[PDB]
């Protein structure tokens, strides 16, 4: 069960959940496999903070295992599309999307904490039907694959055959090896 | 009356005050017009037009009493500087509210020649706001509808320009409910967190109904059809008035190291350096006094351990804080 | 003295500009209310009550400059009290007291002149629904139907206090209740949502055009206002919005007319100051916009007019300023013959 | 979890939802496959925000993988006979009942993101029964199929033979290859 948390300000107290009280704090959550309606929610957190404080930073932890193409681009393209520069921390696992959102924070604002694991692998897809169909998606799945390479590319430094090369197939980075590749910036120790 | 044009009189003043020259522009006509309109009426068509009061807003150390000293300099005419505090109910707990036509008649010499055309001016209005308070107000509203009273000799009230201005706190905070937000979207115009940070919201644009919402009187609030706006300050005008008035800040401390036979030398480029440090404290013109009181402390404690220092080179190093006063000491 | 409604209308008439329905109202409101100070004989004739009126229109319609200038037609003391400033007792704010007090100050401490004075009670909409509600408006019920004046003596014991009956001063209020509109739609057509509903004209000033005829008392219950408060008032006076249709007319007609005002400044140094039917319903636009209606004409012509008002005097031979529509916008500057 | 959201109005403190108080900005959110009963949401939401102010603008998101093309039509039918302008800013994923939606916007106001896949295909449609009830059924799946791709070409401005051409296979556009189809608008990046 979600606890309460009694915010006791000035003016009077207040009951807010554990989420929207750090969600105050310009902290956005991002739990679990990314899928429309749970993206549609970052999404709709990102803006609100924008009105609230355009100039104040935002911090994004990301813990999930991956999930929807789409569902993630569109958080991806907020991030950079609003004014506020948008942190990310790596709070253990990000498979997929989450390595693509980790990477796509404002730079000098990528953070892990010390046992994180960050993996980036190509993106899976699933269809079937005619001869005709299935090169239509194929071209699709393989013009995705390109743009999300340049992602990492622009964020990373990398050029871009050592990013193909790498998302062949699964590879762990741990939190001292991800700063060397450029997926992030520091790696949070101690307070 | 000197009544000049508007021209000569933006000209004239700003020989004295830098930066307030926009202000200036609408008080120039408005008073131009008061006495011209009023003293040769000609019994206009129509006559509707109401004493052109002027209203004065700016915050503290703003150049209100400058402003205000500047336009009574050059008139001939009395002007009589009172205060609103002073007021209180009319001779029963303290002070009476005739005693602003009291300082009229003191300005004026006793002739009713020059008390018809006195411009009454009042500072530091705001302190009298409602929450004596109100009262006050209404037995000073009543001389300000031009209500012949003497205070004892007759005083003609008519054609009494008011130039009187407050301080007013929490005046941007009224006027920032006024102003709107931005939305929340992909395609919407977020202006900013705030929108009472960047310009002085309050002398920007002003309607009465602000002025009635910050708790005053709305008879007194929508009896000036003209109202004005003080900028605080500049960061060039900061530069220029370090040296423009005739007892400068640095002047005068150069004095006072001559009164023990130091020179006080200073560099220009130490002068843009001080203008932020009081650009970020926030507290106007007089609040740049506090810090090179402070720099110079260390100065003020070393020319005297040490006879003979000639002079003394202030670089933009000592007011970064992190260079020591560079003795000159010699021979 | 007592002149006929028709006379007052007119007088009236000659600043506020389409208020016909208030006007009548207000008109014969006053003239009967001073014929009762004036029928004080005894024949069995002093019982008749006064009736109060409530007038509602959107701010800056015209409701105040009603009361000022129908002030002056009587010629006696008159004045204006903000209904937030007053709380009920027991906690700080004005006392309902004040109001007398601030009232008989006008009067000079005249119980004759306090006794056929008006008060025109502003922002009642306000006082709606423990505090600030309920018992200002339950106190005020007593004020405005009968009480005696508790006004404390001015400059120089307890006993000082001076009193006077509130049983002849016609206590006019004024109040621009916003969401009355939503309420008057409620009667008939309630339908706000939906393909064949009465979907609201705009957010600009042509919303509340005629809503206000068909007020009735029920609604100003369902409002907020107590039921014994709103028959305290059987009058309800309605005003128009001020659109632009409204502003054009209002920018050169009126006596006091601001472009006549400030021709008549302008006209001092020679310039003839010159305007275009188009120039004058910019500025109407530009105010309606803005929401400052009647109080943004000043300001936005201001802003228009004062830019040249300081060059004109410093210029000679200047014989006309025409202002032109684009003037009024951001895109030219005044027009003006440099030369004859 | 929806996390709550405080106004923090003169008038007062009141919590409303993260939609919610998008909601009060003129924003709708059309998320998951389209239906009946989400669909009759947005309807609701479109014809509120009518009478709170009929001429200021509503800015309607679209990510959705399709549904319901009678669902879809309640929208589109809704958008035009109100009067105020409907925005639609493409996140995520449009396809064939979104990109209808996308493409009903208001000239000039029709937005998508730099990663934003817009898909069109043709209405999906299954009946079984005997050959007259086929017959029936067929008619009518071939009568919506040519006021969809006139819709498409009234706003668009493609000749009808285009987008029945483009219609008959998936076709993925991206942001900018939709500008020069006319589905949308402009393509906006960076605030
Ligand atoms: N516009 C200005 N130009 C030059 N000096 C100024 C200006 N405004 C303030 N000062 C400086 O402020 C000092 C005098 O402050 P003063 O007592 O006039 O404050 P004030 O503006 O009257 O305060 P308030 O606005 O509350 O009345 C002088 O040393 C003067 O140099
Ligand atoms: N028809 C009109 N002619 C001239 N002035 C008007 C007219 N209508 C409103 N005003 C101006 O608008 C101001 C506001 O008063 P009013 O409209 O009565 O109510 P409120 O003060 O609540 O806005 C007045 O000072 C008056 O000069
Ligand atoms: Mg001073
Ligand atoms: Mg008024």
């Amino acid at each position: 069960l979600v606890p309460m948390v009694v915010e006791q300000s000035a003016r009077g107290e207040r009951a807010y959940d554990i989420y929207s009280r750090l969600l105050k704090e310009r902290i956005i959550f991002l739990v679990g496999q990314v899928e429309d309606y749970m993206a549609n929610l970052v999404v709709a957190q990102l803006l609100f903070l924008e009105a609230e404080n355009p100039e104040k930073d935002i911090h994004l932890y990301i813990n999930s295992p991956g999930g929807s193409v789409t569902a993630g681009m569109s958080i991806y393209d907020t991030m950079q599309f609003i004014k506020p520069n948008v942190s990310t921390t790596c709070i253990g696992q990000a498979c997929s999307m989450g390595a693509l959102l980790l990477a796509g924070g404002a730079a000098g604002k990528r953070y892990c904490l010390p046992h994180s694991r960050m993996m980036i692998h190509q993106p899976l897809g699933g269809f079937q039907g005619q001869a005709s169909d299935i090169e239509i998606h194929a071209k699709e799945i393989l013009f995705i694959k390109e743009r999300l390479n340049q992602i990492l590319a622009h964020h990373t430094g990398q050029p871009l055959d050592v990013i193909a090369r790498d998302t062949d197939r699964d590879r762990f980075m741990s939190g001292d090896e991800a700063v060397k590749y450029g997926l992030i910036d520091k790696v949070m120790t101690q307070r | 009356h000197k009544l000049p044009a508007p021209k000569e009189i933006r000209t004239i003043l700003d020989q004295y005050v830098i930066g307030q020259e926009r202000a200036k522009k609408v008080l120039a006509v408005a008073v131009y017009n008061h006495y011209k309109r009023l003293n040769q009426r000609d019994k206009k068509d129509d006559i509707e037009l109401g004493k052109s009061n002027i209203l004065m807003i700016g915050p503290t150390g703003s150049g209100k009493t400058l402003l205000a000293e500047t336009l009574a300099r050059l008139l001939n005419v009395p002007f009589t500087i009172a205060d609103a505090t002073t007021l209180t109910e009319a001779g029963y707990v303290g002070e009476d509210v005739e005693n602003i036509i009291q300082k009229l008649l003191q300005k004026c010499d006793y002739d009713v020649e020059k008390a018809q055309m006195g411009i009454v001016y009042i500072d530091e209005i705001d302190k009298i706001s409602r929450k004596s308070g109100e009262g006050v107000q209404q037995a000073l509203l009543k001389l300000i509808e031009g209500t012949v009273a003497s205070v004892f000799l007759q005083v003609d009230t008519r054609n009494i320009l008011f130039i009187c201005g407050g301080a007013f706190a929490g005046l941007e905070r009224v006027i920032q409910n006024r102003s709107a937000r931005g939305g929340i979207g992909f395609n919407a115009e977020v202006r900013s967190q705030e929108m009472g940070k960047k310009v002085g919201e309050a002398f920007k644009e002003v309607e009465p109904e602000d002025l009635v919402k910050f708790g005053l009187i709305p008879e007194f609030v929508g009896r000036l059809p003209v109202i004005a706006t003080l900028d605080e300050l500049d960061e060039a005008a900061l530069m220029q008035i370090l040296t423009e008035p005739k007892n400068a800040l640095t002047k005068q401390y150069a004095k006072l190291f001559e009164m023990e036979g130091v020179d006080l030398e200073f560099r220009p480029d130490a002068l843009k350096a001080v203008a932020r440090k009081a650009l970020e404290r926030k507290t106007g013109a007089r609040g740049l006094r506090s810090i090179l009181e402070g720099i110079l402390l260390d100065t003020m404690y070393e020319i005297p351990s040490q006879q003979d220092v000639s002079k003394v080179v202030i670089d933009e190093s000592v007011i970064d804080g992190s260079s020591q006063p560079l003795m000159i000491y010699e021979n």
